[PDB]
């Protein structure tokens, strides 16, 4: 498997579902100076999808993407 | 501080069996555990105490160190 | 009320008379809590609908002559190629998982937000059989009864295959040939002391 | 002790630990003859792991000169 | 066989153990005269020993490498291979007698709590009452179930003293 | 007042009007098993079912056995019939028994639900028009209806006598089956063989000389 | 009232006088409840009509020389082919089951919806024999009496075949040849000790 299509595809899929499908569900579930949300990560995205969400759904995509590459690499392996 | 993830108090308040078999369930236990150093130390000792036994049971049967098995006294 | 599952008994008070498929069967009183019963009512229909498709798909494959339901995914493990009605499907296992996860998440995510709606109608009822909502009571009873039967049938497929290892149609032919010598009592599995 | 004292060791109560020996067989120990799961060469569990770790594990568990799941009795 | 054991009737160690036990008695029997009382006692012990090893082998007990009988406690294995008389059947023998004793004692306790001085009936036993209850305890399994089904076996929580919590 | 033991104290729970209305009440309950009225009602049903099953079973052993001795029939011993029948059978005993449990379980369940709620099996619409005939009679354990084709129970003047005869023969049949089991192990012969052997020499062929029943002697 | 089944007996009160075929026969009181009797009245006529067709068909096959009723379906199990009056029928067992199930389900489904209409008339009475109500009373009695006779006759075919193994026409010929040596008492099963 080519790493670019697999990792890009999985990342694209997980960003889409996080923005169009489960964004509403996550927001409903989601809803001394080192413990306060001092910086509000404001975004111009119409649906409220901000950088923190991008890191989260993007991280899942990368993790799932490498799992596909790792599992496939085993097939045809020697001494393993 | 980043607006994602779980609040531990929320998780505990949610886990109440509907039939009432556990009464109020886990309501109030976040403050009980979080405000009691003895509740925390009791949990830590119980967890580490069991882990120490696991170390004993697994290290003799699955020796991780080279030439450990033949050193009977060790 | 659809009927009585145990003639001579009294229906539990927590099962309303107008609930489709209400035979008063709740010996463990799982639906005693009204909030729990609401979830169970939705879940039963969903399980029945999937089981009705699953049983039809399991029977259709073996009747048409493309193996049994149990052997369908073996191509993805033996290096074979997917087929459908004898038509080769270019996709491989990894591609199939991607399509299914994305598609089902989109469709199931949409249904989840609806808030436990079990009879959408509308786009899901193009021919408008239940559009009247007056005669829908009879149809809902037919759906739940066929759905319950399909759920029982599918468990019969899994259990029978785990015992004899044959397909449901093959097992039926085995029973018909020797009804008294080919049944669950002669597997050597289901009843250990026989 | 009384049976041993009176010179009749055959009258003592010796209960085989079949539940524990059954678990050992499940892990691949062929001594007890239960022959299922990792002790059964025709099981799915035995086959699926036969290319990853079962060869090394099965060699170690069926050697009675180490401490990996020692043989047990009354 | 089960768990690598072998039948005692087919065990070399089991047979060897019997020879050693009889050999020990035979050595002692040499120093006594044929008709003397010590000789009669020793031979009687020898006959019992031979019968014992014969009976255990006949019962189908499994022997370990040590040559000693080993019991089988799992009900499935015991019933499948004819070892039910080792643990399984004895299990229900005990529970019948144990419940008999417990049920009879409970009946006596309840019976005397309606008397003027209950504690006097616990150090001076009402033998006529105790004897009657002993004979009726043969049906305790039936009687106990009926109390369980009637809701009279147990006392209500509102009548049981507890400490502050 | 007829008693199993003249002069003994009849248990109080067997002297009530409800208990004395049971067939075969001779005041016999030394263990006090039926002291609870609810339990006595259940045990009365158990005795009737055991009585009727024992009567059918013992008649299925004794009548074929007597005819076999006379040469009219050729039936094996009751303790060998199961093996002989299965060899010439169309099904293995496992499949035969399983069907039996399903069929017996169904009718036993309907009887069970009638004990808990008498007359409840007549619930309209439950059975395909036949539920009207499944209500039973006013007495538990005497269903009547289709179970009494000749209508012998309708004769009120003979009702009490019919019930006493059933329980009396039923109790006798139960002891007869227990005798068959005991005599099979003690003598290793058939029930009619045991009867003939006793009649040939009563004073030397009995349980006191079978070598099993009386080991101390 | 058609008559009395047991001379000197009293007719049950729950059997209407006008009910066709009413001989006051109900020793078990199965029809005591009006709801049960209504169902049983329809079922008896349906059974009788099928039995009349069944008996007429069973005799016709053997009289015309095509075998007895019992051996008719053997072609489906011995690898043969269906015949009707001697001409082959191309269909096989699986096709016959499918068509019969669909055809009967549609026909019997329509009857079930009508709600116990024993005597529909109309399209089912093209010649209008039962058009008049006054004459219908006697015709209904003739239908139920011939129907009851046919039901008994078919039970005779089944019982006689099991004991003897021959066809109804063959049995009649055998009895006529040697009446005292060929009957139920000499078949070796009906009467035990002979
Ligand atoms: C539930 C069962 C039951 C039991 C356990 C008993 C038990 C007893 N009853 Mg009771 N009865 C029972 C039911 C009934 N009894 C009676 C009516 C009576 C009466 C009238 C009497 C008893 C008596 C007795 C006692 C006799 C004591 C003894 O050693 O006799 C020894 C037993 C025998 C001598 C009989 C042995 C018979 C043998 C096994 C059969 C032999 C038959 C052969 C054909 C003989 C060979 C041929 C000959 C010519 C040599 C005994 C405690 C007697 C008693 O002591 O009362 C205070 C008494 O008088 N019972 C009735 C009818 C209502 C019963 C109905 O179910
Ligand atoms: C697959 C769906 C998807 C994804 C993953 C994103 C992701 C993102 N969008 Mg959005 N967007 C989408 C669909 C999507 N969008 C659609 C359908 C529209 C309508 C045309 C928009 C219109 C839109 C606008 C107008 C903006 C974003 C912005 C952003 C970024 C906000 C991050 C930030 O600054 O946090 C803190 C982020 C990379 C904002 C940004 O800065 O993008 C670089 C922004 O300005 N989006
Ligand atoms: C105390 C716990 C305990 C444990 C650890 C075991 C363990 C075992 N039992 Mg036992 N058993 C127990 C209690 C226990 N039993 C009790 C209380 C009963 C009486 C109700 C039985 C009745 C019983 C039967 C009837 C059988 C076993 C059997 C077995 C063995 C194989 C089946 C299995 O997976 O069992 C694991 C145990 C459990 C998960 C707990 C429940 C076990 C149930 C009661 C029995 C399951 C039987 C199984 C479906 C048979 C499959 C076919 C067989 C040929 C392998 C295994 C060594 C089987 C065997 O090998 O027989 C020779 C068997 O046939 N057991
Ligand atoms: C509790 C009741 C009971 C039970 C469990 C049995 C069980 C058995 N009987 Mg027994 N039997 C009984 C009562 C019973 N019998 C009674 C009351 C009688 C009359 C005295 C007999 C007379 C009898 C005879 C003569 C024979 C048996 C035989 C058998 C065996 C084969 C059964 C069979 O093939 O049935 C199959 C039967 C049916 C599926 C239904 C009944 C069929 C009959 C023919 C209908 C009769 C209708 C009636 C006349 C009206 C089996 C061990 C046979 C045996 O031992 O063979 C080795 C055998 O030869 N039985
Ligand atoms: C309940 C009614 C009934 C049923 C179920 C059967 C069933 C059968 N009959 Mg029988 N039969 C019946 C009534 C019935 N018959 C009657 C009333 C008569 C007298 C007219 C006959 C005369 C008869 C003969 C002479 C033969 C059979 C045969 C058969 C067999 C083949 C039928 C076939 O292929 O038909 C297919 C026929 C058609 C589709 C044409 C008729 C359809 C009409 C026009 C429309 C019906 C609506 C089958 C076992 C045959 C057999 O057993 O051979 C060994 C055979 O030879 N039947
Ligand atoms: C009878 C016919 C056969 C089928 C019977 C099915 C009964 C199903 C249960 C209903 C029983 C019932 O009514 O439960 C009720 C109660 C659940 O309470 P809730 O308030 O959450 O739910 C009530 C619901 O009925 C409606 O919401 O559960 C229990 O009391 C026992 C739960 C057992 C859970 C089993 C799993 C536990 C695992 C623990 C960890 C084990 C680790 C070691 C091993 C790996
Ligand atoms: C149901 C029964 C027997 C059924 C037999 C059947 C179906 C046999 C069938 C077959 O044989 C055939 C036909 C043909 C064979 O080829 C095959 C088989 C299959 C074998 C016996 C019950 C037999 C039941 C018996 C013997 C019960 C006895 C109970 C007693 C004595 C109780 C006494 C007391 O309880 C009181 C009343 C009051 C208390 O206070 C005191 C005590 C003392 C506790
Ligand atoms: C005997 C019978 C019913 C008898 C009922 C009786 C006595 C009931 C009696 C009582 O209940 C009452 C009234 C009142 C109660 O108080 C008392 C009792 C005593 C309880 C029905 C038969 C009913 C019989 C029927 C319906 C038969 C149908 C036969 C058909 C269709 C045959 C078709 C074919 O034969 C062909 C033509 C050609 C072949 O090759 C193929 C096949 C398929 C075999
Ligand atoms: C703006 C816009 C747009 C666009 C967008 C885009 C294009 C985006 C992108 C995005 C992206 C592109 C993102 C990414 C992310 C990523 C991440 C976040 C990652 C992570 C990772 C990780 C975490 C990893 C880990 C690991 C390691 C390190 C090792 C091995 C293992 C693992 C894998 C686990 C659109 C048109 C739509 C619309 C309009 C607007
Ligand atoms: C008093 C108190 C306290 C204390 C406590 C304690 C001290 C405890 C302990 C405890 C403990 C000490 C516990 C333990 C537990 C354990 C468990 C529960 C386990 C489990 C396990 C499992 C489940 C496993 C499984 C498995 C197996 C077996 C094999 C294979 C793998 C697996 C994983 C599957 C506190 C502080 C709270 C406070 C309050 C009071
Ligand atoms: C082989 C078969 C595999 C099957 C795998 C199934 C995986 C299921 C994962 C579910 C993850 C959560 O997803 C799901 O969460 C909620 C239900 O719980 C839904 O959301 C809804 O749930 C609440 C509780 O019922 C409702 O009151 C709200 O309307 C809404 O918040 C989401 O719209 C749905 O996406
Ligand atoms: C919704 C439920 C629908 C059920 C449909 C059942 C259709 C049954 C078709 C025929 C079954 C018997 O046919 C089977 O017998 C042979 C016996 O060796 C088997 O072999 C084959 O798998 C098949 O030919």
């Amino acid at each position: 498997l080519d790493p670019q299509i697999v990792i890009s595809g999985s990342t694209a899929a997980f960003l889409a579902i996080g923005r169009f499908v489960f964004l509403g569900y996550q927001r409903r579930e989601a809803n001394d100076d080192l413990q306060k949300n001092s910086t509000i990560f404001a975004t111009n995205d119409p649906a409220g999808f901000n950088i923190i969400d991008v890191a989260g759904w993007g991280a899942l995509g990368h993790a799932v993407g490498f799992a596909v590459l790792a599992i496939n690499s085993l097939q045809g392996a020697n001494l393993s | 501080n980043f607006g994602i993830g779980h609040r531990m108090q929320a998780i505990l308040e949610a886990h109440t069996p509907p039939s009432g078999s556990l009464g109020a369930g886990h309501k109030g236990l976040f403050d009980t555990v979080n405000n009691s150093l003895h509740f925390q130390l009791g949990l830590a000792l119980a967890s580490v105490g069991t882990i120490t036994s696991l170390v004993a049971q697994h290290m003799y049967s699955l020796p991780p160190y080279a030439f450990q098995a033949i050193d009977f006294t060790t | 009320k659809a009927g009585n599952w145990l003639p001579g008994s009294d229906a539990p008070a927590w099962l309303p008379d107008d609930l489709p498929g209400n035979y008063g069967f709740d010996p463990l009183s799982l639906g005693k809590e009204p909030a729990s019963l609401k979830r169970f009512t939705e879940s039963e229909v969903i399980h029945g609908r999937w089981a009705m498709l699953g049983v039809a798909g399991s029977l259709a494959v073996e009747l048409l002559g493309y193996g049994n339901w149990y052997d369908a995914p073996l191509w993805a493990v033996n290096g074979g190629k997917a087929t459908w009605f004898g038509i080769e499907v270019p996709f491989d296992l990894n591609a199939l998982l991607a399509f299914e996860f994305v598609a089902m998440a989109a469709a199931e995510g949409q249904r989840g937000d609806a808030g436990g709606v079990v009879y959408p109608g509308g786009a899901f009822d193009p021919l408008g059989f239940a559009k009247d909502s007056s005669k829908s009571g009879e149809l809902k009873l037919k759906e739940i009864k066929n759905g319950r039967l399909a759920m029982v049938a599918f468990l019969g497929f899994v259990a029978q295959h785990a015992a004899t290892g044959k397909g449901p149609i093959a097992a039926l032919g085995e029973h018909l040939a020797n009804p008294w010598g080919a049944n669950f009592a002669t597997n050597g599995i289901s009843v250990p002391f026989f | 002790d009384v049976m041993q004292a009176f010179g009749t060791p055959e009258k003592q109560i010796l209960i085989e630990p079949v539940f524990a020996q059954w678990i050992q067989a499940a892990h691949g120990k062929a001594l007890y003859g239960f022959d299922f799961l990792l002790s059964s060469k025709t099981s799915a569990a035995f086959a699926n792991g036969q290319s990853l770790w079962l060869p090394g594990w099965l060699d170690a568990i069926n050697n009675n000169q180490n401490s990996l799941f020692l043989t047990i009795g009354p | 066989d089960i768990a690598g054991l072998t039948p005692c009737s087919e065990s070399k160690a089991y047979a060897k153990l019997e020879k050693k036990e009889l050999k020990t008695l035979e050595k002692r029997l040499k120093q006594y005269e044929a008709d003397s009382a010590p000789a009669v006692a020793l031979k009687a012990t020898m006959e019992r020993t031979k019968a014992r090893f014969a009976n255990y082998a006949k019962a189908g007990l499994l022997c370990g490498n040590d040559g000693l009988p080993h019991l089988i406690a799992d009900p499935g294995l015991a019933l499948k291979y004819g070892h039910a008389g080792e643990v399984f059947i004895p299990t229900f023998g005990f529970l019948y007698v144990a419940g008999y004793i417990g049920y009879v004692g409970r009946q006596y306790l309840i019976a005397v709590k309606g008397e003027a001085k209950p504690t006097d009936k616990e150090i001076i036993i009402d033998v006529p009452l105790a004897t009657k209850l002993a004979w009726q305890g043969a049906g305790w399994p039936l009687a106990a179930v009926q109390e369980l089904q009637r809701g009279t076996l147990l006392e209500k929580e509102e009548n049981i003293t507890v400490s502050p919590r | 007042r007829q008693s199993w033991l003249p002069g003994s104290q009849i248990p109080a729970h067997l002297d009530t009007p409800a208990a004395q209305a049971l067939a075969g009440n001779f005041g016999f309950d030394p263990l006090g098993l039926g002291k609870d009225p609810v339990a006595l009602r259940w045990y009365q049903q158990a005795e009737l079912i055991h009585c009727r099953t024992a009567m059918a079973g013992v008649a299925g052993i004794l009548i074929p056995g007597l005819l076999t001795k006379a040469g009219a029939l050729n039936v094996p011993e009751w303790y060998d019939a199961g093996k002989v029948a299965i060899e010439n059978s169309f099904a293995p005993w496992g499949s035969l028994l399983a069907v039996q449990l399903f069929l017996c379980g169904f009718v036993e369940a309907k009887r069970w639900q009638d004990i808990r709620k008498p007359g409840s099996q007549g619930e309209p619409g439950s059975f395909l028009g036949f539920e009207a005939s499944l209500k039973g009679t006013s007495e538990l354990g005497y269903p009547g209806g289709p179970f009494d084709p000749l209508g012998l129970s309708k004769e009120a003047d003979k009702w009490a006598d019919w019930k006493l005869k059933e329980v009396k023969n039923g109790r006798l049949a139960m002891l007869a089956f227990l005798g068959f089991v005991a005599q099979k192990y003690a003598t290793g012969a058939g029930p009619v063989d045991n009867l003939a052997a006793h009649l040939k020499d009563p004073w030397h062929v009995n349980y006191a000389t079978n070598g099993v029943s009386l080991p101390f002697l």
